[PDB]
RNA sequence: CGGAGAGGUA
DNA sequence: GCGGGCTATGGCGGCGAATACCCTC
DNA sequence: GAGGGTATTCGCCGCCTACCTCTCCTAGCCCGC
């Protein structure tokens, strides 16, 4: 939810988020950014860190 | 059925209660996070949100001191029409009938404005950043340098 | 000058509208007000000197730097991602040379 | 967007006359107009990509 | 559309401007000419049941395969009937 | 023949110009004058419209007055009502105003009438209204001491307007009207698809318009009569879901006002309150003089009514049906024939021209709207025979509603003062987007574009070039606005093939009925054109030929679609329309120059550019000078009388560029009326010089000069060529405060005695004193009643140069200081800016670029007799930009640099037979002028570089192809092949590499995110904007994004120990959390959602 | 889970908040419309900027300047009822309209 | 240094 | 009578869902 | 009428990045000293 709520629709996307009560697993490279995180990708991979 | 089953199953099958839409409290912000600025002179400029607060909290009172002192349900009806407005206008202003209105006919920058456009926080704050060590001049073509 | 010696500086323009629109030089001290852009990076950060400006980042932790300086450096970076053409190729002046 | 019939019949050397100059205009704002909004739109469509 | 208001409308699979009509089965086509429509129908070669595309406007021309679209022309189970641009989503 | 003879002191400036200049160029900023003269309703004003609208000259303010009085109550037993608007002298003179902070304005007053109408009793009175902003002499209105400018605005004029729209499922004709009008209520008439006529009445839904006839109470048979040969109206009528005229009544009241009793007594008053009335809707006279034009209903009456009619919407419905179908005109009776037809409303007969005056007005009419309504409200809660015209009169609305106009309004725009021509050319612009026009997002591309109908009053050239593509032009030379508010241009009515005098200011719409004649058609002095096809616009500006007795009209001359600061480009026809835009956005941005030069191959536009300008001390009358001095000229008048001009000598400009003004005129000689007596900023004998004469090379030059740049000599820098004054305004209070006591005080609490030697005693610095970045100007300290805060201004980040001067207002001296302060002490910062590496130095022709490198003299491509070229310009730039104009002008630069003097021993040569005399042979450094669209050929250039004088020697340096044969003086050896040379006129851009400049390690933090702060002003720091983290992705590089989003930006602690690690030795740290990740979870949670982090 | 922060984090999980949790966010109650006083310039009681609710305005100083020394640390004032504590923790704390 | 508006550079 | 504080219609396309008009039982 | 199948209309969302400069950030009125 939090990806698509920095892309757009922030409103329907939080709400709906709200209602279903989901869980955001901070998998990916925007979310690992906004949450200042290592992005699992390049020189950020298990590998190589 | 199904678009409303898409909504009614999502509070059937978590723990979560549906009661969450009709709020009995209403959370402040912390102030250095709606901070007025002293410029000299007096000249105090009040964020977009402390004055829906104030609006809110006015509200509040108001109809808080009516039920207090006893009053016609007609009165009390209206003022709480008035306080379902003040914090409709406070989570998302201008979404239902006119947005209210500061000084020179401007809306207010409600909570729900601090998170939504190029403005808000996801996209201005978040994504985006300012950096130190940073700077910026004019580029001219060097023919000495190398690659 | 000893300081900034082997020390590499990321320029970036904007619009950054492709990878190489950030990449990594190593500074040299210039008697002036303007930074000197070499001349065959300009097609890769689309950059003509008619007045154009751009931003300057430091690295400072040593992981930031070996990227700057292995992932980012210029000369490393000479064929465009989209196609793999080369993009530190003669163009303009050095064609008609 | 059609041509117009007359046509432009000098060259910039020569010198455009009063209407071939304007009438040159007329396709050149388009073009400055358009790369403006064209840049506006490339941008959201590389957002969404 | 042919620029990047179709490199838009093609990565958002929208309905992209002029939804061309495209072949479902093999089969001749029977087609009928009329004016703001057409009479498209396509034999089913398969052995099934005809294809249908009459009301989709006569001003959108046809397309040539392989022979210019006709009545009596082959068209195969995808094959394009109008030209210009198909829906992503039948595709 | 020369430049021009109605300038007492013009430079002797030959011209090329082939054709004659039957009318001159008008007051360039007579426009907003006149525009506001009209508005004050001033002397001058009635004499202009005495000798043309004697019929009914009536002003602004009296117009707004006739239209608001009589004001009654309901009863009708008193009224209130104003006549005679008055002004008295300004408070104080424009100089004041400017240096105080006063705004430039003077009293207005009204004679104000209470009459009872029950006793007869008439009490009367002077009720003043407020100070009201006055322009001055030019055309700037001084607000607060900032001299700001009100833009004219291209607004839709009011009116009915058709249009074909086609549609998707029926695909034919779905003719829309819409009757705008000025400040009323839309009333829509589309013509809905399946043959379906109706009404959008506001924005609301859409009722048949039969509905609408019915509620007029018109009868089905009347409709049905008047509506016969219309098919679709008879559905309508027939198919209506609606009877009788209640049904239809109530129908409207259903939408204007839901959740009332929809009585038909209600709905009969608002039917005729919305539209009939003139109180709540007025298509005003620009309007209702459109709407009978277009549908000619009365011709003959002067207009004077402002309020719909019935007779109009049924004319409206008749023409849409006729529109239908396929008609060619309509007859509608009492009136005139009309062409049945759409509206284009890009067509400047279709968009009109709010100048300063119709602004001004409609913010006084909406404040007077405001008093009118707190009139009538104490009208009626005060007792009679109490009740005086000025206890009933509040003032507020009025002042504060002009107050609301003059400083927070998109047209009162802060005037732009880089050169004498930025700001006439700010006076003279139509911005289409204000309060009722378009906006910027939204608008789309129909708008951005250049109309057939632009010609001669609009520019087509000279747009700006972001995204006001479009939406900001500029007013032609000639143009001028008709009362209404539309434009209007000079032609030059030729008769049965003469082409004769007795210009007519023809208008879009009666250009487009005739047919407009180019004045660079051949004319043979004889009222006969040459050959008889001519090129002209037919009706739709469609350039076609036509015989000579079809044309009905022709231009004033070939200079007249162009505006002011596009006319002053030389060889404008020989660039491309992008080109000649940059090069006229450009001309507005050339910096003055410490010394003035004006151009060798000019146009001809910049004398008048200059005296139109309000910059050149133009001579009130004809005199003799008596004593010039640097600070004041004193010219004695031929009548004893002595008037002395002050000079304004090293100010300040909105954009911080010096405003030197000096006398070119001798203690001796004698001065006409409209003689330049002092020059200005740019400027040289009183024409514009916006840049200097430099020897130009058109050769690639070893890179230095790749892709735009340029190379200069040292040459230019060594003898201050280009060297530009520029001062900075800082300014400092000390405000009364609840606490009190602030004082501006020499003795700096915690501070050196070094640091303090400047200040003088009271504690400011001592003018002359070089005050450099960090240095104390003005020592403040802040008693928060020692609690007392050194906050004193110091010379701001990147600042330096001498302090010229220091302006202080106290209180003690009863001075007009804002509410609460007692001084405003304020000091001026000059320093000269020489040309270096980064300035944007640029031609007129679009041939903008930045300084690559400065070559030492001694290592430049120097002439066969030892000159050095002073500037080397690229020679891939030219061919590829279609700007070859510059070239040209090189050409004719070194042919006025050098001199010529053509041969005529044995017959003019054929190439100069129609050369003009005193062309055939100049002097060295004559200045010549080629006219924007008539000027030097190509074979005259060719002529005149092939005779050209010797420079000293009995050598010609430069060949007859215009290309010299350069010695390469880095290495010696000739250049192998001869290169072009010649002066090139070139600008030095407001765009210095020295204001471009800054960096940051740390500095100022913002406070609710803790990202750093933004802008070159408070340090601030460049912004890691979000597709610069998508590069950093690609690259895969992760730790460089990491620290940069963390530790650089808003991990306060990793922040500072990552400077203490930099600082020190150890290692850089880990990074934390970003604060605005914090932020963001809060205002989450805020809204009402348990955000929450899981481990 | 993770309260305030530290990298250690998976899962962030959104959701309806009810009154109860609301109630348990919030230090404090705002019930008077109130954002700062003029002569003094400090915030006023039971506002929209209350250091009771909210916390210091100043590293380490209740409001009444009972205490204003660091060994002084994490006692809750006996008179203004302001915790004294660095000035940091306004912009954590929230408060509550019932 | 927060908002609104205007202008401008690439 | 003056100062300070408190209150109060020139965007445009895509899309979906909240809703006019007509045949059937 | 209920009901369904089609249309029809209106509300909402979206509309490149980065940077420089400037000007305004209330007004009315009611109570208190
Ligand atoms: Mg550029
Ligand atoms: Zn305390």
């Amino acid at each position: 939810w939090l990806s698509a709520a920095s892309f757009q629709e922030t409103t329907r996307v939080l709400t709906d988020a709200a209602i279903n009560c989901r869980s955001d697993k901070l998998n990916g490279l925007k979310e690992n950014v906004i949450i200042g995180k290592l992005i699992p990708a390049g020189t950020g991979i298990n590998r190589y860190r | 059925a199904l678009k409303r089953l898409k909504v009614v199953a999502a509070f059937q099958q978590s723990g979560n209660s549906p009661m969450g839409m009709v709020l009995d409290a209403v959370p402040v912000i912390p102030p250095e996070l709606r901070p007025m600025v002293q410029l000299d002179g007096g000249r105090f400029a009040t964020s977009d949100l402390n004055d829906l607060y104030r609006r809110v909290i006015n509200r509040n009172n108001r109809l808080k001191r009516l039920i207090d002192l006893g009053a016609p349900e007609i009165i009390v009806n209206n003022e709480k029409r008035m306080l379902q407005e003040s914090v409709d206008a406070l989570f998302d202003n201008g979404r239902r009938g006119r947005p209210v209105t500061g000084p020179g006919n401007r809306p207010l920058k409600s909570l729900s404005d601090l998170l939504k456009g190029k403005q808000g926080r996801f996209r201005q704050n978040l994504l985006g950043k300012r950096v130190d060590y940073s700077g910026r001049s004019v580029i001219v073509v060097g023919p000495q340098l190398k690659l | 000058e000893e300081v900034i010696a082997e020390h590499p500086v990321l320029l970036n323009r904007a619009p950054t509208l492709h990878r190489l629109g950030i990449q990594a030089f190593e500074p040299m001290l210039v008697e002036g007000k303007a930074i000197q852009l070499h001349p065959l990076v300009c097609e890769a950060f689309n950059a003509d000197f008619d007045g154009d400006q751009m931003a300057v980042h430091l690295p400072l932790s040593a992981e930031a730097q070996a990227e700057a300086r292995i992932l980012m450096l210029s000369s490393n970076n000479i064929l465009s991602p989209a196609s793999g053409r080369p993009l530190a190729m003669p163009r303009l002046d050095m064609v008609t040379g | 967007g059609e041509f117009i019939p007359r046509p432009v019949k000098s060259s910039f050397r020569e010198g455009l006359t009063v209407l071939e100059y304007f009438i040159n205009t007329h396709g050149a704002r388009k073009g400055l107009a358009d790369t403006a909004l064209r840049t506006a739109d490339s941008g959201y469509l590389t957002r969404r990509l | 559309t042919g620029g990047l208001p179709r490199v838009q409308e093609l990565f958002e699979a929208r309905v992209p401007r002029g939804k061309a009509p495209i072949a479902d089965v093999t089969g001749r086509v029977r087609l009928e000419d009329g004016e703001r429509f057409y009479k498209i129908t396509i034999v089913p070669d398969d052995g099934g049941e005809e294809v249908v595309y009459d009301k989709i406007s006569k001003r959108q021309r046809l397309r040539v395969f392989k022979r210019v679209l006709s009545d009596g022309d082959h068209v195969e189970v995808g094959q394009q009937l109008m030209e210009g641009s198909a829906d992503p989503h039948e595709v | 023949s020369s430049s021009n003879n109605s300038v007492p002191g013009a430079p002797n400036r030959v011209s090329f110009a082939k054709l004659r200049e039957p009318l001159e160029v008008p007051g360039l900023l007579d426009v907003q004058t006149d525009s506001f003269e009209w508005l004050i309703g001033s002397p001058r004003w009635r004499e202009s419209a005495a000798e043309r609208g004697d019929v009914n000259p009536v002003g602004g303010l009296e117009e707004v007055l006739y239209e608001l009085s009589p004001i009654e109550d309901f009863s009708g037993s008193m009224s209130l009502s104003f006549s005679d608007p008055r002004f008295d002298d300004v408070k104080a003179p424009v100089d004041e105003c400017k240096d105080k902070d006063m705004t430039y304005a003077a009293p207005l007053f009204v004679t104000a009438e209470f009459i009872n109408n029950n006793t007869g009793e008439i009490k009367s009175q002077t009720v003043f209204m407020g100070d009201f902003p006055m322009m001055t002499e030019k055309g700037t209105f001084i607000i607060n001491g900032t001299e700001r400018v009100v833009v004219s605005q291209l607004v839709r004029s009011p009116g009915v307007y058709f249009d074909e729209t086609i549609d998707k499922s029926t695909d034919k004709t779905l003719h829309s009207v819409k009757v705008i009008p000025s400040r009323g209520a839309w009333l829509e008439f589309d013509v809905d698809k399946r043959d379906t006529v109706g009404v959008r009445i506001d924005r609301k839904r859409r009722q048949p318009v039969t509905v609408l006839l019915k509620a007029l109470g018109w009868t089905s048979e009347q409709i049905v009569e008047r509506f016969g040969f219309s098919e679709i109206m008879r559905s309508t009528l027939e198919k209506d879901n609606t009877v009788g005229t209640d049904e239809a009544l109530l129908d409207i009241y259903r939408k204007l006002r839901p959740g009332e009793p929809p009585t038909k007594e209600s709905a009969q008053t608002l039917l005729e309150n919305l539209f009939f009335k003139e109180k709540r809707y007025d298509l005003a006279r620009v309007g209702r003089y459109k709407v009978n034009k277009k549908l000619g209903l009365h011709v003959g009456e002067p207009i004077t009514s402002s309020t719909l009619t019935e007779e109009d919407v049924v004319a409206t419905i008749e023409y849409l049906v006729r529109l239908h179908e396929g008609q060619t005109t309509m007859t509608v009776p009492g009136g005139v024939e009309v062409p049945v037809e759409t509206d284009d409303i890009d067509h400047f007969g279709n968009r009109r021209l709010r100048t300063v005056g119709e602004l001004i007005q409609n913010q006084i009419r909406v404040g007077m709207s405001r008093m009118e309504r707190v009139v009538r409200e104490r009208m009626t809660t005060q007792d009679v025979e109490a009740i005086t015209p000025q206890t009933l009169i509040n003032i507020r609305p009025v002042v504060a509603a002009i107050k609301e106009f003059f400083g927070t309004s998109q047209l009162s725009q802060f005037m732009d003062q880089n050169n004498p021509l930025s700001g006439l050319t700010h006076k003279r612009r139509l911005s289409a987007l204000g309060p009722g026009g378009l906006s910027r997002e939204r608008a789309g591309l129909e708008v951005r574009d250049v109309h057939p109908s632009h010609y001669g009053r609009m520019c087509p050239i000279e747009t700006p070039e972001g995204p006001n593509i479009g939406l900001i032009g500029s007013l032609s030379v000639y143009a001028r606005v008709n009362p209404f508010g539309f434009i209007e241009t000079p032609y030059r009515k030729v008769v049965d093939g003469v082409v004769s005098d007795e210009i007519v200011y023809l208008t879009a719409d009666e250009e487009d009925r005739h047919v407009v004649a180019q004045a660079n058609s051949p004319i043979d002095a004889d009222g006969r054109f040459v050959e008889p096809r001519v090129l002209v616009r037919r009706k739709a500006g469609e350039v076609e030929y036509v015989p000579s007795s079809e044309v009905d009209y022709m231009d004033v001359s070939p200079r007249q679609m162009v505006s002011v600061a596009t006319a002053m480009i030389p060889f404008l026809e020989h660039d491309d329309a992008n080109r000649a835009l940059m090069g006229a956005n450009m001309q507005r941005q050339a910096v003055p120059l410490v010394r003035s030069e004006a151009p060798l191959v000019g146009t001809g536009m910049e004398l008048r550019a200059a005296i139109d300008a309000g910059d050149v001390v133009v001579a009130e009358e004809s005199g003799v000078i008596e004593e010039v001095s640097a600070d004041y000229i004193t010219v004695m008048h031929d009548n004893g009388t002595r008037r002395t001009y002050r000079m304004r000598k090293f100010a300040r400009s909105n954009h911080g560029t010096c405003a030197n003004q000096c006398p070119i005129v001798d203690a001796g000689d004698r001065v006409e009326a409209g003689q330049v007596i002092a020059d200005g900023p740019c400027t040289d004998d009183g024409e514009m010089a916006l840049g200097k004469n430099l020897l130009v090379a058109i050769m690639p030059w070893e890179g230095h000069n790749y892709e735009d740049a340029i190379i200069l000599s040292n040459r230019l820098v060594e003898e201050d060529v280009l060297t530009s004054i520029h001062i900075e305004e800082h300014e400092i209070d000390a405000r009364d405060t609840k606490l009190g006591a602030e004082e501006i005080t020499r003795d700096i609490p915690n501070i050196s005695d070094e640091v303090l030697a400047d200040l003088d005693e009271r504690g400011i610095v001592r003018i002359g004193a070089e005050v450099r970045d960090g240095d104390i100007l003005v020592g403040k300290v802040t008693p928060k009643g020692r609690e007392v805060r050194d906050t004193s201004l110091k010379v701001p980040h990147g600042e330096s140069g001498k302090v010229i001067g220091i302006r202080v207002f106290s209180r003690e001296d009863e001075d007009e200081l804002p509410a609460g302060v007692n001084e405003l002490v304020r000091v001026y910062v000059a320093q000269k800016r020489k040309i270096s590496d980064g300035d944007k130095l640029a031609g007129r022709h679009g041939n903008k670029g930045v300084i690559g490198k400065i070559l030492p003299v001694e290592d430049m491509p120097f002439l066969a007799d030892g000159t050095p070229v002073d500037i080397i310009l690229n020679t891939h730039g030219v061919p590829r930009r279609m700007n070859i104009g510059q070239i040209l002008e090189t050409h004719l630069g070194w042919c006025a640099h050098s001199g010529w003097k053509v041969d005529a021993a044995k017959g003019v040569p054929d190439w100069a037979a129609r050369l003009p005399d005193e062309l055939l042979e100049a002097q060295p450094n004559a200045i010549v002028s080629t006219p924007v669209f008539d000027g030097a050929q190509e074979a005259e250039l060719q002529g005149l570089l092939s005779c050209t004088l010797p420079n000293r020697d009995g050598d010609v340096l430069v060949d007859a192809d215009g290309k010299a044969m350069l010695f390469d003086g880095r290495s010696g050896e000739p250049f192998p092949y001869p290169v072009t040379v010649g002066y090139m006129y070139i600008m030095k851009l407001h765009h210095l590499v020295d204001d471009k400049i800054h960096a940051r390690s740390t500095g100022p933090y913002s406070m609710i995110t803790q990202q750093p702060l933004g802008g070159k002003a408070q340090f601030g720091g460049q912004r890691f904007g979000e597709m610069e983290c998508w590069a950093m992705q690609a690259y895969g590089a992760a730790y460089t994004l990491q620290e940069l989003l963390t530790i650089k930006s808003d991990d306060t602690v990793g922040r500072v120990k990552v400077y203490e690690a930099i600082v020190k030795g150890e290692n850089i740290p880990e990074p934390g959390i970003p604060e605005s990740f914090k932020v963001l979870l809060k205002e989450l949670q805020s809204l009402c959602l348990n955000v929450e982090v899981l481990s | 889970g993770a309260m305030l922060d530290v990298n250690f984090f998976d899962e962030l999980r959104i959701g309806l908040a009810t009154a109860e949790d609301i109630r348990q966010w919030s230090y404090g109650e705002v019930k008077k419309p109130e954002t700062i006083n003029y002569r003094t310039l400090k915030p006023e009681k039971d506002g929209l900027f209350c250091e009771k609710i909210f916390g210091p305005t100043r590293d380490w100083e209740c409001y009444c300047g009972k205490y204003k020394r660091v060994r002084f640390k994490g006692i809750i004032c006996e008179r203004c009822g302001v915790e004294v504590t660095r000035a940091k923790v306004r912009r954590e704390r929230m408060g509550h309209i019932e």
